[PDB]
DNA sequence: CGAACCTGGTCTTGACTCCATTGCCGGATTTGTATTAGACTGGCAGGGTTGCCCCGAAGCGGGCG
DNA sequence: CGCCCGCTTCGGGGCAACCCTGCCAGTCTAATACAAATCCGGCAATGGAGTCAAGACCAGGTTCG
C-alpha cells in the first residue's frame, strides 16, 4: 500500500515544522509575520503582498523590499546549515 | 449505542436487520454497473464507486475541484454533490440497492435446521419449491364464502357434470348410430365372418377409449372440485394447470402466489402467540415424534417470540453495499488493475435489477418475469454464499467466486487468520547456534539485525550525541552504517530485554525473555540450557525475535518471562534446566569411582604409612596436577569449606556444624569434591555417583529449598563442570568399540532348530497357517531377548555405548541390541510380525531383503508421526478453547467439600506400601479436613501445603486416606479460588490471585501429545485421548451393572447375553448384543455365573460409557472414571502430568444441566443450561408459586460445550463460523466482553494477569520520610 | 517482472486539522415525494437546486415554494407509434371493422 | 566647536509586465440510440474419489382403525 | 377395509497445524445515420499581482574646516 505513511517522514516533517519555528522566530517580529503571511503558515491561504500591505498599513511595494531584504537574509550559512538536510 | 469507537465498550449486541435499518445505514441509493472510467480512471458516477455516494478520493476535494482546502469542509459542492472531507470515510460509508422484488436472505433457508421451515412449519423441499417459483402456494382463503358457494358450487359441479354424461351417452348413441352402419355394410354382404365384426370390435374399443377420455376428465372435474373443498393456507399447488384452472373457475375465496413475496404475505399474515401456545399445548400433552418435532420448533418461535424481533426480516427488501476501500480497484505499476471479487457478484445484482425493473415497465407475459426474478434470487443467494444451494459459481478459469461469508469461514476467514494472530513491527527472524560461555539468562545477537531492530532508539541517541543534525541525516547514517554507530548501539542495547519464539510453540515455556548482547556473526545465539525447554535442536531451525516497547511490556520482559525465572515445568513441577547430553555425561565420568586407580587409600603398616589422605583439596589438585592422583581413586581429604552430611554432622559437632572454619575427614574421590564444590555453601556433602536421575533430585531439592537466583547460578557452574569434563571423559565410537556376543551363532543355531520343527509341523499339516506364525512369533521373540541378554552380560563398564546408556544420558538398551546383536523382528504395513526376522546386526550390514523387510516399519512410524503431530495440535486447539474461562479469583473459598485420596494403600502383610502415583496425585493440594488417628494428635491441620515432609509424616504415622481439597468442588462463581488450585507448579508457593489456570491446564495436557505411540479392539494412543474429551460411546462399550446382585450368563448363538437379577423387586435388566470377540471381566479371577456384582462394576472387557456411569454412580464417580482413565494413557508412555490439570477440563465438562420438566419459568425440556443460573431461578420460583424445573446433571464432550457458551464471538471465532451467528442474530444475544478471546479481538487489556482491577489501578508514590530527604 | 506495489487511484495530503473556523454555510431542506426530509448544507454563496438526488435515492424538491416547472420530454417511443409510422387511420379502422364484424357473427351470427 | 555626509532604513508614486481567467467560437471526437425483411425455433458439458462424526430427513416393516 | 408409527437407511455439513516461499489466468455478420454532448485550440475581454525605476525623507554613525 504506497499511498499509506511511511512514519519517518512524518515524525520528520513535525520536526521540520519545529526547526523553522525556531529558525523564523530567530528573526524580529514584522520579518516573521511578513514571511508567515506570504508563504502561507499560520493558515492555508497564503496572503498576497497587497493583503499583508493592507494588514500591516502600508503598500505593496514596501512589503516587496521587505520580502526581498528577508529572502537576502535567510540564506546565510548560519541561518542554513540546520536547514539544508531538511531536502 | 457508541459510534465513533473510544475503547469504552461493555456491550456487542447482534441483531437482525429490517430493510428500515438498512435504508437508514446507506448514504446513497447506487443503481449501475460501473466502477471506473475507463479512460480517465475516475470513479463513475452512480457506480459501485461514485464519490457522492462513498465519499471522496482524494483529502478535501471535491468532484468538479470547486472546493480544494480545508477552509471548506463539511460543506457539499452545488454542482458535483461531493460531500468535501477527508478520503479515510470511503471506508466507512455504505451504500443500499433497492430491489424491484423481494428476496429471502440464504441463511435463513438453506441450514441444517430451515429456519424458515421451522418458523411456518413447512417442508424445505417445498420451500425450495415456493421460493423459487417451482410451485404455487396458497397465502389465504375465505370461509363463509367457500361455506354458501359450497352449496351453490356443488349445484354448479352436478349441472357440469350432468353435462358431461349428456355428452357421454351422446357418444354412446353415435357409436351405436355407427355400429349398425357397420351392421348394414358387413351382413349384408359377401365377407369373412371376423372381418364382418372387425368394425364392430374397433367401434368397441372406440367406445371404450371414448369413456376412457370422459372418466379420466370426470376424475379431473372431480379432483379439482375436492381441492377446492379442502383448500387451506400454507398448501402448496404443484401441476400448474391444476391452479390455473383452480383460480379462472374460483378467482373469487382466496388468493395464491408463488415466490419471496407469498412468503412474505405469509409471515405478514402470522401470529407468534397462538402459534407458541398452540406448541406449548402439543408439548405438555402429546407423545413421541411429534413432542420432539414441536421441541424443535418452539425453540425458534420462542426466540422469536420472546425479544423485540420481528419474523419480517428474514425476505430481503434492500440489499447493503460494504465500502468500496474493502473491496478496492488497486492498479498495480504499469498500469494493471485488480477487482476484488465482489465487484461481479454486486454487478451481476445490479444488472438483473434493472433488467427486471425494465420488464415490468415494459409488460412482459409471466414466463420471463418469473424466470427474470428466480435469477435474481439465485444471483443474490450466490452474494451471500457462493457454493450453498447447487453450483458454485466460478470465474475465469473455473474457480469459484471469494463471497461475502468466505471472509469468515474457515481458516482463511478475518478470525482465524488476521483477528487473532497478525504479523507484527519490530521483529525478526535467523538459524540458531550454541552460545555455550553465555549466562542463562543471556542470548547472543548479530548486530546486523539488531541495528535494524533497534534504529529509532539509535537514531534517537545519536541525534542527543551530536553525532548528526537531526533526523534525516541520522537515518541516513544508519543506512550507510558509519564507524560510531556500533558505539551508540551498545550503549542502547544494554539493559533491555527480547523475546525469542520458536516455533511451533507448544507451551508456555515457548518464549522466554533474554538480555542481549552483542555477536559477530549472523546466528542467535543460544543457551545451551533453554534447548528442552524450547524444543530446538541445531539443525537447521530458525527461531523469531520480538522486541517490547513500553515500560509495562519492558517490566513484563524483565520479570514474568526472564529464562533464569522459569527454570521448574507448569505441568508436573520438574526441572527443565537440568543438565542434558554432554553435561550428563561429563558429571557421570567426573563422579564416578574406579577401585585401585592411580594414588588409592591403602591402609598400610610395616613400610609405610597409607600414602592416601590429604591435608586439603588444594594439595589434592596439585597432586593430581603432576601425575600421581587421578580424579576417581578413593582418598581421604580433610575438608574445610564443604558441608557434611547429616551423619557426620550429629557425630562430630552434633548441633552447631557450622562449617567455613571446621574440620573433618572425608573418604571420597577428588571427583566428588570438585563436583561440591560447584554446590552452595549450606548443601551438605552428596557423596554419591552422579546419574541424571541424581541430578535432577539434586536441582529439585536445592530449587525447593534456596532463593532462585542460587538454582540459576548453579545450574550454570553445572554446565560449565559437565561440558569441561564432558572433552576429557573420552567417550568416542569405533567399529572396535561396538563388540559383538560370542556365542550368538549357537543361539541363532539353537533357535533356528525349534523353528525348523515348528514349520515341518506345519509342513505336516498338524496346524494351520495362523498357529505356525504364532509360534514362530514366539520363537524368535525369546531368541531377541535371549540375544540381547547375552550382549547385555559381554559388554564392560566403561564402553562409551554402554556408558552413554547407563549414565541416561541419551538411548536406551533396544538400540544397542540392534547396533550389536539382532535387530529381531519386524512389522508389516498391516501391522503383524513377519515371522523371517532380521538376524543380521546394524554393525554385520543387513542385506538386501532384510533391508526392504525393515523399511515397512521405518516409513509407517514416519508418516505417523507427521500424522499423530497435526492431530495433537488439532486437540490442543480445541482445549485451550474449552478451558479459557477458569482463572482464580479470590484466595479462599471457603468450602467444607473435598474430593480423596488414596495414597499407599495397606500391604496384606501389614505395612504401608507407598503408591507409585503420589507425585501425581497428592502432592501440592491443600488438606480439606483434618488428618488425625488412633483418637490422637492431628499430624497434619486443615489447609497446608502438603508436601514432602508432611507426606512422610503422614506415612510413617500410619494413616492412609485423607480428604483433599481441590477444583473439582470449589464453590466459587466465576473461575476457581486459590486454595482449591493448591500449590502451583512452576513456582512452589500458593498460586496467584490473576493467574490463567486454565489456558495452563490445556497447554500442558495437549502439549505431550506427540510422544503419545500406539499398538499392534481397543484405543490405547492419542484417540483415545480425543474420545474420552469428547465424551463420546467408546468402541469397546463393555456393559457395567445397574443393581446389585447376581447374574444370569447365556453363552449364545456367535454373541453372548446377560442378566443380572436384582435383590429387590425389580425386573431383571438384560444385556443382549454382546459379540463373542468380547471376553469377560477379571478380578480378584474371571466372571462366573450367578456371581454377585456391585453397583457400578463393569460387566465385560474394554472401556465402559461415560454417559452410562454418570447416570448410575452419579456426577462424582464420572470424575474418577474419566481422571484415572486419560491418567492411565499419559503414564503408559512415562509422561507426568499433575491432576490438578485434568481436574480443570473435567470441570468444564461438567457444568450444565438438562431439563425434564418445564417448572413454570421459561425453560424449555430438553435446554441444556448452567448449574448455576438454574439453580438461581430455582430460587426466583420458590416464592410466587412454588414449582420446581427438575434437571439431571448431563455430560457433554468438548466441542458441544464451548459451542454454547455466553458469547457469541468466542463461539464464532471457534468453529462453524456460519452455523454460529445464524441462530445468534435471531434470539438478539448481546455478548458482555467478559471472557478472555473477546478482549484479544477486539483489542482491549485481558481480564488475566496484570489486567485485572486489583493490579491495573496501584497508586505508586514516594514515601514520607523519603520525600523529606530531597 | 516488477514489485507488487499497489496505490489506490487518489492522493492523500495532510494540513492543519482546525476546527475553529470554517467558510459559512447555509443549510437547504429538500423534500421528497414519500413524507421525507433532508438537509444539506450547502456554501454561502451558492446557487441553491431547485431539485436535489436525495440520499434515499429518490428525486426530492426544495421546500421553499419555487414551482420551477421544468417540463420534461414525452415518452420515447410506443407500439402504437410504432404502429401508426407503418398504418394509416382508415386502414386500422377498416381491421376493426374486420374483428368486429367476425366478433359480431361469433356472438350471434 | 559645529557641520556636512552617508547611509541604515521607511515609505510612497508612477510606469511597466505578465500571466491567470473566463468567454465565445469554430470545429473534432466521443458516446449513445435506432435500424437493418429469404429462412433459421428447447444448452453442451464434465466428472464419480477420505475419514469421521452428527443429525435430520425419506422410506419401509408392522400393527391398528 | 386403508391408515399410520417405530426402525432403518441415506445424505448433507464441518474439520482435518504450525514457522518461510511465493508475485499477472480468455474471444466472432457488421455496419450506416444522426444527434447530443464534450472537449480543445485560439484569440479577446481584461485585471490583478507582481516588478522596477526613481524619489521623498527621518535621522543616527562617520569624517572634515
Ligand atoms: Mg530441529
Ligand atoms: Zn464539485
Ligand atoms: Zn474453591
Amino acid at each position: 500500500d504506497s499511498e499509506a505513511v511511511v512514519a519517518v517522514d512524518a515524525v520528520s516533517f513535525t520536526l521540520l515544522q519545529d526547526q523553522l519555528q525556531s529558525v523564523l522566530d530567530t528573526l524580529s517580529e514584522r520579518e516573521a509575520g511578513v514571511v508567515r503571511l506570504r508563504f502561507g503558515l499560520t493558515d492555508g491561504q497564503p496572503r498576497t503582498l497587497d493583503e499583508i500591505g493592507q494588514v500591516y498599513g502600508v503598500t505593496r511595494e514596501r512589503i516587496r523590499q521587505i520580502e526581498s531584504k528577508t529572502m537576502s537574509k535567510l540564506r546565510h550559512p548560519s541561518r542554513s546549515q540546520v536547514l539544508r538536510d531538511y531536502l | 449505542g457508541a459510534m465513533l469507537d473510544v475503547n469504552f465498550f461493555d456491550e456487542l449486541r447482534i441483531g437482525l436487520a429490517t430493510a428500515e435499518d438498512i435504508r437508514q445505514w446507506s448514504y446513497g441509493e447506487v443503481k449501475k454497473p460501473e466502477t471506473i472510467n475507463y479512460r480517465t480512471l475516475k470513479p463513475e458516477k452512480d457506480g459501485l464507486f461514485c464519490e457522492k455516494i462513498f465519499g471522496p478520493t482524494r483529502d478535501w476535494e471535491c468532484y468538479c475541484g470547486k472546493y480544494k482546502r480545508v477552509r471548506f469542509k463539511g460543506i457539499i459542492c452545488e454542482r458535483c454533490g461531493v460531500e468535501v472531507t477527508r478520503a479515510k470515510v470511503r471506508r466507512e460509508r455504505m451504500g443500499h440497492i433497492e430491489l424491484a422484488a423481494p428476496v429471502t436472505h440464504i441463511w435463513y433457508f438453506k441450514g441444517v435446521p430451515s429456519r424458515l421451515g421451522y418458523l411456518l412449519d413447512l417442508a424445505p423441499k417445498d420451500l425450495e419449491k415456493i421460493i423459487y417459483f417451482a410451485a404455487y402456494v396458497i397465502t389465504s382463503v375465505d370461509e363463509e364464502m367457500r361455506h354458501n358457494e359450497l352449496s351453490t358450487l356443488e349445484a354448479e359441479m352436478a349441472v357440469e357434470r350432468k353435462a358431461v354424461e349428456d355428452q357421454r351417452d351422446g357418444e354412446l348413441e353415435a357409436r351405436a348410430q355407427k355400429l349398425e352402419a357397420d351392421l348394414a355394410e358387413l351382413e349384408a354382404e359377401g365377407a369373412k365372418a371376423d372381418a364382418r365384426r372387425k368394425v364392430r370390435d374397433g367401434g368397441e374399443r372406440e367406445m371404450r377409449q371414448i369413456r376412457d377420455r370422459a372418466q379420466r376428465e370426470l376424475d379431473r372435474l372431480e379432483d379439482i372440485w375436492s381441492t377446492f373443498t379442502k383448500l387451506a393456507p400454507k398448501q402448496l399447488i404443484v401441476d400448474e394447470n391444476l391452479y390455473r384452472e383452480l383460480v379462472d373457475r374460483y378467482g373469487e375465496y382466496f388468493t395464491g402466489a408463488m415466490g419471496a413475496e407469498s412468503i412474505q404475505k405469509l409471515i405478514e399474515n402470522f401470529d407468534i402467540d397462538a402459534e407458541a401456545e398452540s406448541l406449548r399445548d402439543v408439548i405438555r400433552n402429546g407423545k413421541g415424534q411429534k413432542k420432539l418435532r414441536a421441541l424443535k420448533r418452539l425453540k425458534v418461535v420462542a426466540a422469536f417470540q420472546q425479544s423485540g424481533n420481528s419474523p419480517m426480516g428474514m425476505v430481503l427488501d434492500a440489499v447493503p453495499v460494504i465500502p468500496p476501500e474493502l473491496r478496492p480497484m488497486v492498479q498495480l505499476d504499469g498500469g494493471r488493475f485488480a477487482t476484488s471479487d465482489l465487484n461481479d457478484l454486486y454487478r451481476r445484482v445490479i444488472n438483473r435489477n434493472n433488467r427486471l425493473k425494465r420488464l415490468i415497465d415494459l409488460g412482459a407475459p409471466e414466463i420471463i418475469v418469473n424466470n427474470e426474478k428466480r435469477m435474481l434470487q439465485e444471483s443474490v443467494d450466490a452474494l451471500f454464499d457462493n457454493g450453498r444451494r447447487g453450483r458454485p459459481v466460478t470465474g475465469p478459469g473455473n474457480r469459484p467466486l471469494k463471497s461475502l461469508s468466505d471472509l469468515l469461514k474457515g481458516k482463511q476467514g478475518r478470525f482465524r487468520q488476521n483477528l487473532l494472530g497478525k504479523r507484527v513491527d519490530y521483529s525478526g527472524r535467523s538459524v540458531i547456534v550454541v552460545g555455550p560461555q553465555l549466562k542463562l539468562h543471556q542470548c547472543g545477537l548479530p548486530k546486523l539485525m539488531a541495528l535494524e531492530l533497534f534504529k529509532p532508539f539509535v537514531m534517537k541517541r545519536l541525534v542527543d550525541l551530536n553525532h548528526a543534525q537531526n533526523i534525516k541525516s541520522a537515518k541516513r547514517m544508519v543506512e550507510r552504517q558509519r564507524p560510531q554507530v556500533w558505539d551508540v548501539l551498545e550503549e542502547v542495547i544494554a539493559e533491555h530485554p527480547v523475546l525469542l519464539n520458536r516455533a511451533p510453540t507448544l507451551h508456555r515455556l515457548g518464549i522466554q525473555a533474554f538480555e542481549p548482547m552483542l555477536v559477530e556473526g549472523k546466528a542467535i545465539q543460544l543457551h545451551p540450557l533453554v534447548c528442552e525447554a524450547f524444543n530446538a535442536d541445531f539443525d537447521g531451525d530458525q527461531m523469531a525475535v520480538h522486541l517490547p516497547l513500553s515500560a509495562e511490556a519492558q517490566a513484563e520482559a524483565r520479570i514474568l518471562m526472564l529464562s533464569s525465572n522459569n527454570i521448574l515445568s507448569p505441568a508436573s513441577g520438574r526441572p527443565l534446566a537440568m543438565p542434558r547430553l554432554d553435561m550428563v555425561t561429563g558429571l557421570y565420568y567426573l563422579t564416578t569411582e574406579v577401585p585401585g586407580d592411580t594414588g588409592e587409600y591403602q591402609p598400610a603398616s610395616g613400610d609405610h604409612p597409607e600414602t592416601g589422605v590429604y591435608s586439603s583439596p588444594a594439595e589434592a589438585i596439585m597432586a593430581a596436577d603432576r601425575g600421581v592422583l587421578s580424579v576417581r581413586a578413593k582418598i581421604k581429604v580433610r575438608l574445610t569449606q564443604l558441608r557434611p552430611p547429616v551423619e557426620i554432622e550429629a557425630e562430630l559437632f552434633g548441633h552447631s556444624g557450622w562449617q567455613p572454619g571446621d574440620a573433618w575427614m572425608a573418604e571420597t574421590t577428588l571427583g566428588r569434591v570438585m563436583f561440591n564444590e560447584l554446590l552452595p555453601l549450606g548443601y551438605p556433602f552428596v557423596n554419591k555417583q552422579m546419574h541424571k536421575k541424581v541430578q535432577a533430585a539434586i536441582i529439585n531439592d536445592l530449587a525447593e529449598r534456596y532463593p532462585m537466583i542460587v538454582v540459576a547460578q548453579t545450574v550454570d557452574k553445572l554446565k560449565d563442570a559437565g561440558f569441561y569434563w564432558a572433552t576429557r571423559s573420552g567417550v568416542t565410537v569405533s567399529m572396535a568399540d561396538v563388540l559383538v556376543p560370542p556365542r550368538k551363532k549357537e543361539i541363532l543355531d539353537h533357535y533356528e532348530e525349534r523353528a525348523d520343527k515348528v514349520e515341518k509341523q506345519f509342513q505336516r499339516g498338524a496346524l494351520n497357517h495362523d498357529e505356525r506364525n504364532e509360534a514362530l512369533v514366539e520363537i524368535w521373540k525369546e531368541a531377541t531377548d535371549e540375544v540381547g541378554q547375552a550382549l547385555r552380560e559381554h559388554y564392560p563398564d566403561d564402553n562409551p555405548i554402554i556408558t552413554i546408556v547407563d549414565s541416561g544420558a541419551t538411548g536406551n538398551f533396544t538400540q544397542t541390541r540392534t547396533l550389536a546383536g539382532m535387530k529381531g523382528l519386524v512389522t508389516n504395513p498391516k501391522g503383524e510380525f513377519i515371522p523371517r526376522p532380521v538376524k543380521s546386526s546394524f554393525r554385520e550390514g543387513l542385506t538386501v531383503l532384510e533391508y526392504f523387510i525393515n523399511t515397512h516399519g521405518a516409513r509407517k512410524g514416519l508418516a505417523d508421526t507427521a500424522l499423530r503431530t497435526a492431530d495433537s495440535g488439532y486437540l490442543t486447539r480445541r482445549l485451550v478453547d474449552v478451558s479459557q474461562d477458569v482463572i482464580v479469583r479470590e484466595h479462599d473459598c471457603q468450602t467444607e467439600r473435598g474430593i480423596v485420596v488414596e495414597l499407599a494403600e495397606r500391604a496384606p502383610d501389614g505395612t504401608l506400601i507407598r503408591d507409585p502415583y503420589i507425585e501425581t496425585s497428592a502432592y501440592a493440594r491443600t488438606l480439606g479436613t483434618d488428618a488425625v488417628d488412633e483418637a490422637g494428635n492431628v499430624i497434619v491441620e486443615r489447609g497446608q501445603d502438603l508436601g514432602d515432609p508432611e507426606i512422610d509424616a503422614l506415612l510413617a504415622a500410619g494413616i492412609t486416606q485423607v480428604k483433599v481439597r481441590s477444583v473439582l468442588t470449589c464453590a466459587t462463581s466465576t473461575g476457581v479460588c486459590a486454595t482449591c488450585y493448591g500449590r502451583s507448579m512452576a513456582t512452589g508457593k500458593l498460586v496467584d490471585i490473576g493467574e490463567a489456570v486454565g489456558i495452563v491446564a490445556a497447554q500442558s495436557i495437549g502439549e505431550p501429545g506427540t510422544q503419545l505411540t500406539m499398538r499392534t479392539d481397543i484405543t490405547g494412543g492419542l484417540p483415545r485421548v480425543q474420545e474420552l474429551f469428547e465424551a463420546r460411546v467408546p468402541r469397546g462399550k463393555a456393559p457395567i451393572a445397574d443393581v446389585t446382585g447376581r447374574v444370569r450368563l447365556e453363552d449364545g448363538e456367535r454373541f453372548y447375553k446377560i442378566t443380572i437379577v436384582p435383590d429387590d423387586g425389580g425386573e431383571e435388566v438384560v444385556y443382549d448384543k454382546i459379540s463373542k470377540r468380547q471376553r469377560l471381566r477379571v478380578f480378584k479371577r474371571v466372571l462366573s455365573d450367578g456371581d454377585h456384582v456391585e453397583v457400578g462394576q463393569q460387566l465385560m472387557e474394554g472401556s465402559a460409557d461415560p454417559h452410562e456411569v454418570l447416570r448410575v454412580q452419579g456426577p462424582r464417580e464420572v470424575q474418577i472414571h474419566l481422571v484415572r482413565e486419560v491418567q492411565e494413557v499419559y503414564r503408559a508412555q512415562g509422561v507426568s502430568i499433575h491432576d490438578k490439570h485434568i481436574e480443570v477440563i473435567v470441570r468444564q465438562m461438567l457444568r450444565r444441566v438438562t431439563i425434564i420438566d418445564s417448572g413454570s419459568t421459561e425453560f424449555l425440556p430438553g435446554s441444556l443450561i448452567d448449574r448455576a443460573e438454574f439453580e438461581a431461578e430455582n430460587r426466583r420460583v420458590v416464592a410466587e408459586g412454588g414449582e420446581p424445573a427438575a434437571g439431571r446433571p448431563v455430560l457433554m464432550g468438548i466441542t458441544k460445550a464451548s459451542l454454547a457458551t455466553d458469547s457469541w464471538l468466542s463461539a464464532a471465532s471457534f468453529q462453524e463460523t456460519t452455523r454460529v451467528l445464524t441462530d445468534a442474530a435471531i434470539n438478539c444475544r448481546s455478548d458482555k466482553l467478559n471472557g478472555l478471546k473477546e478482549n484479544v479481538i477486539i483489542g482491549k487489556l485481558i481480564p488475566a494477569g496484570t489486567g485485572i482491577n486489583r493490579y491495573r489501578n496501584i497508586a505508586v508514590q514516594p514515601t514520607e520520610e523519603a520525600r523529606a530527604a530531597a | 517482472d516488477r514489485v507488487l506495489r499497489g496505490s489506490r487511484l487518489g492522493a492523500v495530503s495532510y494540513e492543519t486539522d482546525r476546527n475553529h473556523d470554517l467558510a459559512p454555510r447555509q443549510i437547504a431542506r429538500y423534500r421528497t415525494d414519500n413524507g421525507e426530509e433532508f438537509e444539506v448544507p450547502f456554501a454561502d454563496d451558492a446557487e441553491i437546486p431547485g431539485t436535489w438526488l436525495c440520499r434515499n435515492g429518490m428525486e426530492g424538491t426544495l421546500i421553499e415554494g419555487d414551482l420551477p416547472e421544468p417540463k420534461k420530454v414525452k415518452p420515447p417511443r410506443t407500439h402504437w407509434d410504432m404502429l401508426l409510422e407503418r398504418r394509416s387511420i382508415e386502414e386500422l379502422e377498416e381491421l376493426l371493422k374486420e374483428r368486429l364484424e367476425l366478433i359480431r357473427s361469433r356472438r350471434r351470427g
